[PDB]
């Protein structure tokens, strides 16, 4: 029927890309 | 200061919990920051914007995320008009087994909440038939918004912070939008529509395995050069096509038919991927004008200024004076924001307005829910941005503005006599609001009289000309595209208006909503409509004109944008501050948007079953709305739980009365103000500092009522907030009742 | 604490000094006007921000004027 | 300035003719 | 089968992140450093 | 992939995009042997002709043989 688990596991590793670039970017739109 | 907020060493050292709330609203007005410069203002600016964007583009990701692991977007595909799209699933463990139950539909597993954004339409048109497709499309959104999170970060580094000189070059600035970012995007949604979105539509599969392999048309780019256009117009499809299938397809990639593709009841593709294709080569064409490091061009500073008009002295372009109107403009970024919003709100009517006349993609047009959401979604969308528009015009002529620079212009002349300008819309306002609300009440009398007949009924004569302009031959007027012998119907030297015939067969099948038919109801809404448009304009352009001084308060400039009062002499001047205006007119923009989106909800669902009488009978006088509309509609909404028990409208009807109590909490603080709150608080610390064993612990900062201003803002947001919840359950659950 | 500023218009008529409920205004010598007195704000840090001087002033537009700026225990009247 | 007024009024005069024109093909003077 | 993440990410995003979020908002706003 | 000459014009492409870069970047274009012309070279040495030249058939090369892998050429 859906998209399998593989490719939710690799969609909520590839979110941890977007993360780690907006916690970088909240805190540099900070100091 | 040495504590938050960090932006504000006055609100630092604030001892209260106004620290806390002001805070909060001031946290993105980064010109109020502490040591801030104009440099660094720009820098943070478009750092904020690549942040913002990536928060959008997420937010696509995940519309195609939980359609695709989630959705029924392939059962959806074999079955566009029966089967109902899935948003994503629920998971409440609130819900009992009746609820569970009541929510386990569209042929789903579990319960799930149906989709009304039109998002399975939309990429369903464009070529999209898997869900690994989905999710191949949420994956690259993700890495997207990753790009633009680094360039976000990138853009506040020492090395590559931009200069204030870059961001104030503006022609270079509209060259490369009108050139890129329409242009070429425009030209990459055709490259798009005609590899993929067309051959998918005639059944062919098109993707990233094979699309260097597949030629779109059998004679690719050979027509193209040697100047044979017209080979990509041969062979359109046919009226017997099937959308996704073989049968009935042509091969043309480029057509000018006009009218809808007869099965989908939506434009055809190869108009829209002609469309973008023109337009695409319209606007590089206007990207350039202007003048940047290569000479030829524009100076748009240089058109203000300009003074004579071949060898001939004018004040300006048209013969206005323009001088300084360039530094106006790019020296101030809320004239730019509100110059924005204004375009901005503009385009977001149009669309709405154009989404539920000519609809694009396919099967749209059969699902009404859809419709419905979509068009009250941009119009409201478009009301927001129009009151912000205003809104920072009078940020601009509070902060920005000075006369020096600005000394003879055009904008000078207006503040000149702004008196004329206020009270000539206060007599608009009046004189349309005093004979529609007369004609209404003349009608509800006559009607509740037994005498439906004395009805002062006006028939629409003006737009059912426009209309008749157009071809539509219901009316009987025999003018321009409805005359077959008139110069504009045969276009007599050339004859080459193909559109002609599909478009007749569009406006002359009283099958859709291209064109209506419109009677005198639809005229006395219109002036209701033109009521709403003509009194928000006034609240917002009074306040934007008295933003600076009026003969109350001359000085006004001095306080700033947003400030309570002057205080109780003089008369009183409660909301007398340019922000105030912004705070009025929010009402009378919800109401107004509240009256388009009544007329378009109730004049279509007499569409939508076959029953156009009501409408036209009934929305004469205001008890017809009252009762046929409010009343009548409400039912199987207000039934979505009762003591027999639960069906799938339940969430519309909670939240159908949730959005009443939100809207009511706030006429407390639009009511109540704030010096008895103050004297009820007083107490409640008394009693804190006097009660025994809870004196243990204590606040640190000082527990005071709302801020004048706050109260304002927290019963304008409960009341909109109200306002939008409350008709977003009344409309989906009132169509989705009646239609599935 | 609330800025209170007085412009040359004065006549010095007393009258925001007799408004003022936190003592922030005094009178002052002068000889701008006949009665050769202006008001003058020295205890700004006692200004709740009531503007009962503005009220008080007869001026056609206010001599005095009271901008209301960063809040404190005193300027918001706080008695805890 | 300009007791005439000539160059708003011949603007005023185009929108009002294009204004009689629109009616002239509304009332089927002109087809 | 990836439909047990949701009871993970509900419980998560209904209580761990506002319990956290509030706690260092709270602890933040009433810091006396920055 | 029989010989046309589309196949010539896309090896005579790759050629001009080749000397083009070998025009642009190239660090030390202008060696010891010079052209006889270097006015229509731009201003070489006959080994940066010929590199670019090289180069030029490695592209040409590798786009003729994936365009016929394709199906285009
Ligand atoms: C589109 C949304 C948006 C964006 C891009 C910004 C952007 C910004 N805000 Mg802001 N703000 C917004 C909405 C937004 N705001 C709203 C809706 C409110 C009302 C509650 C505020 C209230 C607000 C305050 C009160 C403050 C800001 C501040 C800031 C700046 C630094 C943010 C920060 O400290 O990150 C910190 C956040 C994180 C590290 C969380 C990231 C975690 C994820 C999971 C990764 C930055 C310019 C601050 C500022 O300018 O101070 C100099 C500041 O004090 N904003
Ligand atoms: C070709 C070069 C190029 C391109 C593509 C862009 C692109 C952009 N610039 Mg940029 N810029 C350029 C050159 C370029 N710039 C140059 C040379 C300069 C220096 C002078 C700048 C300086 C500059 C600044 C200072 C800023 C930008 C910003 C932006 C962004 C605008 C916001 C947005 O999302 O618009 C998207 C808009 C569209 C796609 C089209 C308009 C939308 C229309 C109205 C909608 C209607 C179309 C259609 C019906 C929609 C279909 C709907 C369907 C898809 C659902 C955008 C990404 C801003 C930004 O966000 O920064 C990150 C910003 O602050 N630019
Ligand atoms: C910016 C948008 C865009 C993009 C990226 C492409 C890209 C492409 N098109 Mg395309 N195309 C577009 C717009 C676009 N098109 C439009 C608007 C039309 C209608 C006029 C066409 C009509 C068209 C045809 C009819 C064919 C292509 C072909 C091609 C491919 C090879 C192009 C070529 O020979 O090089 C040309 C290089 C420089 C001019 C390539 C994938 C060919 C293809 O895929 O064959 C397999 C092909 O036969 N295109
Ligand atoms: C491109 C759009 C755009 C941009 C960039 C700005 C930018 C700005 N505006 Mg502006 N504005 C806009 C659109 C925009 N606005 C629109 C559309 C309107 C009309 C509504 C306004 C009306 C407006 C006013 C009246 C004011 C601004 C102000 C400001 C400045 C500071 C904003 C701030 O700190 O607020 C802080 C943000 C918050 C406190 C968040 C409030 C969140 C709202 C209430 C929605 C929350 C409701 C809730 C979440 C709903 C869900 C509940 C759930 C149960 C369903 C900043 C320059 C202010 C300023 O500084 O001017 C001098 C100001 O006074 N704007
Ligand atoms: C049959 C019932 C009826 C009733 C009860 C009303 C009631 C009203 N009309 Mg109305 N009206 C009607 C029919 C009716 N009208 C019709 C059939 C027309 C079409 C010609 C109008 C055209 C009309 C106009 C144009 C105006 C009104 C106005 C008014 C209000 C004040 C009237 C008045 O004498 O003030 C006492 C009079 C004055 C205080 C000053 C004199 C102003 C008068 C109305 C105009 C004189 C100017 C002169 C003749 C040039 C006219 C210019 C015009 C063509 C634009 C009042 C609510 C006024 C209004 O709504 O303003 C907000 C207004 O300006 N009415
Ligand atoms: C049903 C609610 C309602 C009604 C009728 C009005 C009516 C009006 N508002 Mg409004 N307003 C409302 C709600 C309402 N408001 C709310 C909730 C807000 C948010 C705070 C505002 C905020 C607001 C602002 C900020 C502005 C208006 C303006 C206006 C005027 C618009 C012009 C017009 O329509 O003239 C026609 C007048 C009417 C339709 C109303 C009165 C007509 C009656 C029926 C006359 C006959 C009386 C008759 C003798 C019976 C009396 C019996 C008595 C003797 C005992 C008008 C007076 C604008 C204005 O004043 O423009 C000059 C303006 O600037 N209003
Ligand atoms: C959005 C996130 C979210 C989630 C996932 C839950 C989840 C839950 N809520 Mg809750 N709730 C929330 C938000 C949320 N709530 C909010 C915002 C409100 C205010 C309107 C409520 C108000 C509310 C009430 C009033 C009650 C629940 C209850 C429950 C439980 C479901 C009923 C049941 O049969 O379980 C039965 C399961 C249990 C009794 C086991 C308890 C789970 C253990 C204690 C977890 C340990 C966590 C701890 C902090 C460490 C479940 C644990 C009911 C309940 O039983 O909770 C005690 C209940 O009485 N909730
Ligand atoms: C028009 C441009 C063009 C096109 C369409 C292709 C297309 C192709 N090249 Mg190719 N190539 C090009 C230019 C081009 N090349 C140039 C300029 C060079 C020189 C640097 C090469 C050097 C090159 C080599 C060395 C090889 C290819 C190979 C391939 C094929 C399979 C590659 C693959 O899918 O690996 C997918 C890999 C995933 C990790 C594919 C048909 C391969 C091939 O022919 O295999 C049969 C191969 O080994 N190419
Ligand atoms: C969810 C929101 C969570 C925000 C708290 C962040 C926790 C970061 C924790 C962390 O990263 O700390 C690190 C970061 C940098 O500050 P430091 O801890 O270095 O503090 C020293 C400073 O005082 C600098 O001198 O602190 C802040 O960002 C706190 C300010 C947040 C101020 C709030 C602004 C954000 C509000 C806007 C977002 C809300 C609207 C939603 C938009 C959709
Ligand atoms: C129909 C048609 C047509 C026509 C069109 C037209 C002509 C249109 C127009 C339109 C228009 C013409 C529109 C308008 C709009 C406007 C608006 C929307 C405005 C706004 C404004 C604002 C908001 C302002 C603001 C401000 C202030 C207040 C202050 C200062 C600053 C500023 C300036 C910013 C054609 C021919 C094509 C064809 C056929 C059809
Ligand atoms: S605002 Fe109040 S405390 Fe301040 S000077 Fe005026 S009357 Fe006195
Ligand atoms: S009331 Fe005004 S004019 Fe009179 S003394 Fe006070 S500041 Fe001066």
């Amino acid at each position: 029927s859906s998209i399998s688990d593989t490719q939710v596991y690799i969609a909520l590793v590839v979110a941890l890309i977007p993360g780690l670039l907006a916690w970088r970017l909240a805190t540099e739109l900070y100091k | 200061a040495t504590k938050f907020p960090k932006f504000s060493q006055d609100l630092a050292q604030d001892p209260t919990t106004r620290r806390i709330w002001y805070a909060m609203a001031m946290g993105n007005d980064f010109e109020s920051h502490d040591g801030m410069t104009e440099e660094n203002l720009y820098q943070k600016i478009f750092a904020t914007h690549f942040g913002h964007l990536a928060i959008i583009f997420l937010w696509a990701s995940s519309l195609l995320f939980h359609v695709a692991w989630q959705g029924n977007f392939e059962q959806w595909i074999k079955d566009p008009l029966h089967v109902r799209p899935i948003a994503h699933a629920i998971w409440d463990p609130h819900f009992g087994k009746p609820a569970i139950e009541a929510f386990t539909q569209a042929g789903a597993n579990g319960p799930v909440n149906i989709a009304y954004s039109g998002v399975y339409h939309w990429w369903y048109t464009i070529g999209m038939r898997t869900n690994t497709e989905l999710y191949t499309g949420s994956v690259f959104l993700l890495l997207f918004a990753s790009l633009f999170l680094f360039a976000g970060w990138l853009h506040l580094q020492p090395k590559f912070r931009p200069s204030l000189a870059w961001f104030k070059s503006a022609e270079s600035r509209l060259n490369h939008h009108l050139a890129g970012l329409f242009g070429v995007s425009s030209l990459a949604w055709a490259g798009h529509l005609i590899h993929v979105a067309i051959p998918e539509s005639r059944g062919q599969h098109v993707g990233w395995d094979n699309f260097l392999s597949t030629a779109p048309h059998p004679a690719g780019l050979q027509p193209f050069f040697t100047g044979n256009w017209g080979v990509y117009a041969q062979n359109p499809d046919t009226a017997g096509h099937i959308f996704s299938t073989s049968q009935g397809a042509g091969t043309a990639i480029l057509t000018f038919l006009g009218g809808f593709h007869p099965q989908t009841e939506s434009l055809w593709l190869t108009d829209m991927a002609h469309h973008h294709l023109a337009i695409a080569v319209l606007f590089i064409v206007a990207g350039h004008m202007y003048r940047t490091n290569f000479g030829i061009g524009h100076s748009i500073k240089e058109m203000m200024n300009a003074k004579t008009f071949f060898g001939k002295p004018v004040e300006g372009p048209f013969n206005m004076p323009h001088q300084g109107i360039y530094d106006t403009y790019n020296n101030s970024l809320h004239f730019q924001l509100g110059w924005h919003l204004a375009c901005l709100g503009v385009v977001t009517s149009w669309v709405a307005q154009h989404m539920y006349s000519l609809p694009s993609y396919a099967f749209i047009a059969k699902d009404y829910t859809t419709q419905a959401a979509l068009y009250t979604h941009h119009q409201y969308i478009a009301i927001f941005l129009m009151v912000g528009a205003f809104a920072h015009g009078a940020i601009f002529l509070v902060r920005d503005y000075d006369p020096e620079q600005n000394k003879g212009n055009v904008l000078e002349r207006v503040l000149q006599h702004k008196e004329a300008i206020i009270s000539h819309l206060s007599w608009v306002s009046l004189f349309l609001g005093f004979h529609t609300l007369g004609l209404y009440v003349h009608n509800d009398v006559v009607v509740a009289f037994g005498t439906p007949e004395k009805q002062i009924l006006i028939e629409p004569v003006f737009a059912q000309f426009i209309q008749a302009a157009h071809g539509k031959v219901l009316y009987g007027l025999d003018t321009l595209l409805s005359n077959p012998d008139s110069v504009a119907y045969t276009a007599y030297p050339n004859y080459a208006n193909v559109w002609l015939p599909g478009w007749l067969d569009a406006i002359n099948s009283g099958t859709n909503s291209l064109f209506l038919t419109i009677g005198p109801g639809d005229f006395l809404v219109h002036h209701a409509i033109a009521l709403g448009l003509h009194t928000t304009t006034l609240i917002l352009v009074k306040g934007a004109l008295d933003a600076r001084g009026s003969k109350l308060m001359p000085d006004k400039k001095d306080f700033g944008y947003a400030f309570p009062c002057d205080g109780p002499g003089r008369g009183g001047t409660c909301d007398i501050s340019a922000w105030d205006s912004f705070y009025l007119s929010l009402f009378w923009a919800l109401n107004t948007v509240g009256w388009v989106t009544f007329y378009w909800h109730w004049k279509h669902l007499g569409i939508w079953q076959g029953n156009v009488a009501q409408f036209n009978e009934n929305s004469t006088y205001l008890m017809g709305w009252f009762r046929d509309y409010l009343w009548a509609n409400s039912a199987q909404l207000i039934n979505g739980y009762n003591p027999y028990g639960v069906n799938n409208l339940s969430v519309w009807a909670w939240m159908f009365l949730f959005g009443h109590l939100v809207w009511a909490t706030g006429f407390m603080f639009l009511i109540s103000w704030r010096g008895y709150w103050q004297e009820l608080i007083e107490t409640l610390v008394w009693a804190h500092e006097r009660t025994p064993i809870a004196n243990l612990v204590r606040w640190k900062d000082k527990p005071v009522a709302l801020s004048i201003v706050q109260a304002r803002v927290v019963g304008l947001a409960h009341f909109t907030v109200g306002y939008v919840l409350t008709y977003a359950a009344f409309l989906i659950a009132s169509t989705a009742g009646k239609f599935g | 604490s609330h800025t209170v500023k007085i412009y040359d218009t004065c006549i010095g008529c007393t009258q925001c000094v007799r408004a003022c409920p936190t003592d922030v205004l005094e009178m002052v010598p002068w000889d701008g006007c006949k009665a050769a007195q202006v008001a003058s704000s020295p205890r700004t840090e006692d200004c709740v921000g009531c503007k009962r001087c503005e009220t008080a002033c007869p001026t056609d537009f206010l001599s005095i004027r009271v901008y209301l700026g960063a809040e404190t225990t005193r300027s918001m009247g706080l008695a805890y | 300035a300009k007791p005439p007024y000539t160059f708003r009024t011949g603007w005023a005069l185009l929108l009002l003719a294009v204004n009689f024109l629109v009616a002239a093909y509304y009332f089927h003077i002109i087809q | 089968d990836a439909s047990f993440l949701s009871s993970i990410f509900v419980p998560v995003i209904g209580w761990v992140v506002p319990i956290a979020t509030f706690s260092f908002l709270f602890l933040y706003i009433e810091r006396e450093d920055v | 992939l029989e010989w046309s000459p589309t196949v010539g014009i896309i090896m005579v492409i790759a050629n001009v995009i080749a000397i083009t870069f070998g025009r642009q970047t190239i660090k030390y274009p202008s060696a010891e042997p010079a052209l006889p012309s270097a006015k229509f070279f731009g201003g070489f040495g006959a080994p940066a002709l010929l590199a670019t030249t090289a180069f030029g058939h490695i592209l040409g090369v590798g786009l003729v043989l994936g365009l016929h892998n394709l199906g285009r050429i």
